[PDB]
This record gives C-alpha cells, structure tokens and sequence, in this order.
RNA sequence: GCUUUACUGCAGGCUGUCGCUGAG
RNA sequence: AUACAGGGUGACAACCCCGUACUCGAGACCAGUACGACGUGCGGUAGUGCCAGAGUAGCGGGGGUUGGAUAUCCCUCGCGA
RNA sequence: GCACGGAGGCGAAGAACCAUGGAUUUCCGAAUGAGAAUCUCUAACAAUUGCUUCGCGCAAUGAGGAACCCCGAGAACUGAAACAUCUCAGUAUCGGGAGGAACAGAAAACGCAAUGUGAUGUCGUUAGUAACCGCGAGUGAACGCGAUACAGCCCAAACC
C-alpha cells in the first residue's frame, strides 16, 4: 500500500518512539520504556 | 556568554545582521562536527550559538531592524 | 389633530376591507415569488414599525418574513408510544409562527439583533411578518441613546433567548399577576409547567 | 525563518558518492525543493551545482544528493568543516 | 463459511484513519468523517450528555 | 414476535363543512 | 510567649530550622460603584371630546399544559372591539 | 525541569528562582483562496451580513468552556401491586443560544374587601393548606407575613 508524506512522519516518529530508554538515564534517575511496540504483535494507527 | 546584552545592542542594524550570519555560520559548523560522530565539541558552546542568535534577533525586532 | 400614521394603523384593523385589501390582494401576488428572508426597503406598516422602536437611521433594516401555514409537522412515533403521546396531526407547537419568523430571519442577518416584529398578512397557506433589526456594531446605534441597549453583550441572539417582545408574550409572561405563577421569572425554574 | 541545510550526511555510502563521484549528501528540511537545495549549497560553499536528487527519509526529515561540477572537488569541501 | 475464523481473512479494507482535528485513528476515510470529533460533519466538537453518567 | 370480527388508539382513504376565495 | 497552630530535623522539640502572634506592605474584587461637581429644569390652576401600542382585547372549534376547579398558561383554525 | 550519569557550560557584567509586561510562537484545527486522514495547488475575511468613498474599504458572525442559565424538541422502563387517563416527567436524551452570572422587573398588580399593600428575584412560612385526580395511585400553588437586596426609568403620538 502507497503513503503519503505525512504519513511516512508518523511512522517514522512511531519508529523513534520504540527505542530504549538511555543507558544514562538510569544511573541519574539511580533507576522501562512503557510504549514498546513491535511490529507483528503490536499495531500502530491508520 | 562571550556575547552581552548591552553590545548587540551598541551594533549597528547591519552588525547585527553580520553577527548573525556570522554565529549561524559556526552553529552550521558546529553541527556538522557533531554528525560526524565527532569529539573535540564544547557542548556550552552549540547551546549557546543557539541563545546567542534569539539575543540578537530579540534585539532587532527591539530596534525597529 | 390625527397624525398621517393613525391612518395606516386605522387602515390595518380591517385588511379585508377597503383600499388596504386591494392592496394585499396585489402585493401578496409578488410576496409569493419572493424568497422567504427578503430586506425590504421600507416598513408596509409605517406607524407599528415606530411604535415598536422604527427609525430611519443608518443600521436599521427591515424585513419580511414568509412561513408555512399549518399545525405540528411531527413524525409519527416508530418505537413504542402509549395512546396518548400518538399524535402527528392535531399537535401543534408551543412556539408561534410569528416567533419562528424572527429567528428565521435573526440567523439570516447574523451580525444584526432583532428590536420587534409585525403580522403584514397572510393567505390560506402562509402567514408574513415583518422585522425589525439593529447593528450594534454601528457608531449611529451605539450613540442613539433611544437604541444604545441593544448593543450590550447580554442581549447578542436574544430572539433565540426569548427575549423578544412576541417571546416574552409567548412565555406566558404579560400578566404580573393570576396565572403566571408558572411563568415568572422563566419557564425552566418553573419546571417547564406553562 | 527556516533553515534549507540542517548538516552535512556523513556515513559509509555518503563517502563512496563523495570520492568516486564528487556528490555532497545532505540533511535537508523537508519543504525544500530541489531547486532551493541547489541555491544554499552553491551559497553556503560557494560551488557549481550540477544535479539534486532528494528523498524524504524514514527519519522525518529529506536527503539531499547534491552533485558539484567537473570544477569542483567533493573530498576538499567535506573536509574544511 | 463461516462469519468466523474464515470471514476474518478478507479484512484487508481501510476505514478508519488519523482525525486531522481531533488526532484520533477515527476519520472514515470512506465518508471523511469523523466517529469521535465528528469532524467533517459538525463545524462543532462532536459531543453527547451521555458518555457520562446523567447526574455528571 | 406474530394474529384477529380482543380493548383503546394512530396514520392513511373516502366525505360534509371553514378559510384561502373573486365577478353575474 | 500579643508567638504552646502546623511542618522539618538520624526517636516524643515553644526556645535546632521553617513558620506561628504583633505590626506592615502589594495585587485583585467591591467599583468607574458610593460621595462630590456640571448642565438640564421639579411642581401647581382654569380651559381644551388635540394624543395614548389591533388581527390585539374578546368569542367560538380542536389540541396541550397547569393545582387552576367554568376560575392556569401556550398553540392552531375561524370570527372579531 | 522531573532525572541523583558522563562530558561540558553558565553565574559578582548579580545567574537560578519568582512577579509583572513584552518578543518569538512550525502544521491541523471555527479554519476562512482552493483541495487533503496534520499535507498540497495558483493571491484570498471562505460563507452570511451590516456601513458603504459600492473597493472586502470599515466592520460583524462562526468555535471552545466543569457546571450553572435562557428558548425550543421531548421518552420508557417504573408506580398504580394487571392496565389505557394518571404516574415516572416536562425527568432522561436531542436542537439553538447568552453571561460571569443568567432570566425576571417598575402593575390594564394584589382583592388578609380595605380609610388597606405597592417593580422582580431568592430564603423562611403560609402548606401538603386551597385546587386537580380510573376522586385510585398519587400531583399540588397564590395573596400574606417574616427576611435578604432595593431603584428607577425611556420611547410611540399629540405640539414643533
Ligand atoms: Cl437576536
Ligand atoms: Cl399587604
Ligand atoms: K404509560
Ligand atoms: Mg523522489
Ligand atoms: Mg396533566
Ligand atoms: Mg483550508
Ligand atoms: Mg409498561
Ligand atoms: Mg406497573
Ligand atoms: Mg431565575
Ligand atoms: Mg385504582
Ligand atoms: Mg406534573
Ligand atoms: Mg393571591
Ligand atoms: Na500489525
Ligand atoms: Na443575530
Ligand atoms: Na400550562
Ligand atoms: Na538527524
Ligand atoms: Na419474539
Ligand atoms: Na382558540
Ligand atoms: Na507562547
Ligand atoms: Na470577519
Ligand atoms: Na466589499
Ligand atoms: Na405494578
Ligand atoms: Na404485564
Ligand atoms: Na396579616
Ligand atoms: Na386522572
């Protein structure tokens, strides 16, 4: 199926979104990313 | 920082244009640095690029240009 | 002695009769092919139009106003219904026609408000009334001292309000005494009883 | 007011265009045509741009392939920055 | 054939997408309009007494 | 839910009359 | 101690710290209101049938509503001072 | 910033922080040039109005808001130990709209009938009284008094 450019933002974004919460962040926060979503399992919007 | 108030606004309405092209130019450069996986960065420094160039444009919609 | 005015209002009490009831049986001919919200230059009904706030001033319009005649264009009930509440026909609302001609009228001029308004006749499958409304955004309104009020924000879409002279009437609200127990200070306090 | 260039696109296959075909890749905002791409490169390094060819990345921003003329030399203007 | 297992294979249509005023994946892009926002359909904000409680 | 010469209704059709509606 | 309300503080704290009473200041609301001032001119007699809101007051038929009974309010049809 | 890492930077040119006023403020969105699932295509108050130098020139409307408010549209389960009037109830839900509050309001009033009261809300009471009702279930005021807050005005016409 064709998309648009707007849409290809979206994806990409949604794309972003499912990485990892920083290595860092846990030693400053002296210590889990909520919204992971796989592709297969998960299903994204439109 | 190594840019105050009181000078950007002792320039004149085309100095402040020059700075700012001038700044623009080394956050342009600055960020190529960066996407270079680059290390000898000052990170300050591409932070305050960034409040340098809102100080003058704020200026200029101060002084009518 | 008489003024020019006491004779179209006199000329108005009898519409059937005379000069007057040649004319309607004339214009109304026109009045039929004529849209339903059309400005008219010039209130048929000089003396009333006054009476309730009329003024050639800049910001004054005029207009008439055409509805259909009849009772209750209600759908009939397509669930269960109990004898009672079965009605389409007989029925009829609890706004009158001349109210549902101010609003017709208030939405086509959007940015006026409506002052008052007038029965001019009616046929055997139409009724027409006038109207009278004001832009209260109008230097010559809001410096007339006679229409100034209208412009206040606590009286934008005040027909829809009921807050007409034709609503207040409608709302049961003439009489301060017997029978407007029900009524004062409005309908919904009251339980909508009225 | 927007930015056309965001920076330089600097990675293995960026490099091979750049040596064996004298192309400059770009980070670009996304409402830039090509055209516009061509003028701020020539501008910002002072070049003759021959060709663009753009691509809206699953990165949410665009990809400029700008190639400099016979006249230029790529690897030199990489490098000064 | 059964409306089942066997009928879920064919569901390969799109209907409801992305509102662009609202931002929910509920614009019927077969009928462009909204089934949250009401969003082509109503200039205002598609809203109902009862998706709460009556005395709420 | 359905039915009918079950009770009470309602659209709907037919009909008189009122207005629209005037001239000999 | 006009301050023994409450909190913090390595355990139960008036006196360790924040504050608390006392006094003081600023905004907002009251309100472009109250008062004041400026202009305008209140009232009274005799005479004069010159003026005072119409499909209105009201009547009848059909619906509705009300505690409104004949004696609630509304709508519609027709007649109408 | 939350958020206590690493690198680095900022602050006596008085930073952070707070208060007030200002600047900037992408695209969709009442969304308004036109089209569209947040993007696109070649100058824009789109649409409806008002004033009008009749030129979009000057203006107005649109949509949001917890609930309250105002005008319209208006159920049934249920109660009646069935059930049709009645009840639930002018409730739920729907349509349109205003403000910080709304609405009402200076008597063609009341009618403790009087030599009397004197705009309208609201609170208390009158009172479950009068009145209504297969007179069944049930529905149910007002004048008045006691309080709160008080405030009074303008056209139309005669005559110019
Ligand atoms: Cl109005
Ligand atoms: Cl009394
Ligand atoms: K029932
Ligand atoms: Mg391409
Ligand atoms: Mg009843
Ligand atoms: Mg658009
Ligand atoms: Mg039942
Ligand atoms: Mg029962
Ligand atoms: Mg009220
Ligand atoms: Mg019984
Ligand atoms: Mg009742
Ligand atoms: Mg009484
Ligand atoms: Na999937
Ligand atoms: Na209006
Ligand atoms: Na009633
Ligand atoms: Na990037
Ligand atoms: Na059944
Ligand atoms: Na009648
Ligand atoms: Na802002
Ligand atoms: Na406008
Ligand atoms: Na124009
Ligand atoms: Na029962
Ligand atoms: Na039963
Ligand atoms: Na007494
Ligand atoms: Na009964």
């Amino acid at each position: 199926g064709k998309k648009s450019k707007a849409t290809k933002k979206r994806l990409a974004k949604l794309d972003n979104q499912n990485s990892r919460v920083p290595a860092w962040v846990m030693l400053k926060t002296d210590r889990r990313n909520h919204k992971r979503r796989h592709w297969r399992r998960n299903d994204t919007d439109e | 920082t190594v840019l105050h108030v009181q000078e950007i606004r002792d320039m004149t309405p085309a100095e402040r244009e020059a700075e700012l092209d001038d700044l623009k130019t080394e956050l342009l450069n600055a960020r190529a640095v960066q996407a270079a996986g680059g290390a000898p960065e000052n990170p300050g420094r591409i932070k305050e690029l960034r409040k340098a160039i809102a100080r003058i444009k704020t200026i200029q919609g101060e002084e009518g240009d | 002695a008489r003024s020019a005015y006491s004779y179209i209002r006199d000329a108005w009490e009898n519409p059937g009769d005379g000069q007057l009831a040649e004319l309607q049986w004339q214009r109304q001919q026109e009045w039929r092919n004529e849209g339903a919200v059309e400005r008219i230059e010039r209130p048929t009904r000089l003396d009333k139009a006054r009476s309730q706030g009329y003024k050639a001033k800049q910001g004054v319009i005029v207009a008439r106003v055409s509805v259909r005649k009849g009772s209750a264009r209600k759908r009939r009930h397509k669930a269960g219904r109990r004898s009672k509440r079965q009605g389409v026909t007989r029925i009829t609302r609890r706004k009158d026609i001349q109210r549902v001609a101010e609003e017709r009228a208030s939405r086509t001029f959007p940015n006026l408000r409506v002052l008052n308004s007038y029965s001019v006749g009616q046929d055997g499958r139409q009724k027409w009334h006038e109207v009278i409304l004001i832009d209260p955004n109008h230097p010559a309104i809001q410096n007339d001292d006679d229409l100034s009020w209208i412009c206040a924000d606590d009286q934008a879409d005040r027909v829809f309000r009921g807050l007409t002279g034709a609503g207040r009437r409608n709302r049961g609200l003439s009489g301060k005494g017997k029978g407007s127990e029900k009524t004062r200070p409005s309908l919904r306090s009251n339980g909508g009883k009225a | 007011s927007w930015d056309v260039i965001k920076h330089p696109h600097v990675t293995e296959k960026a490099m091979n265009d750049m040596d064996f075909q004298n192309k400059l890749q770009f980070a670009v905002d996304d409402r830039a045509s090509k055209g516009e791409v061509a003028d701020a490169v020539e501008e910002q390094y002072d070049v003759t741009v021959e060709q663009v060819n753009t691509q809206n990345t699953m990165d949410g921003e665009k990809k400029a392939v700008v190639r400099l003329s016979e006249d230029d030399d790529a690897q030199e203007v990489a490098s000064r920055i | 054939t059964g409306a089942g297992t066997p009928s879920q294979g064919k569901k390969n249509t799109t209907t409801h997408t992305k509102c662009r005023r609202c931002g929910e994946k509920s614009y019927h892009t077969k009928k462009k309009v909204c089934s949250s926002c009401g969003f082509g359909k109503s200039a205002k904000r598609r809203d109902y007494e009862w998706q709460s409680k009556a005395g709420e």
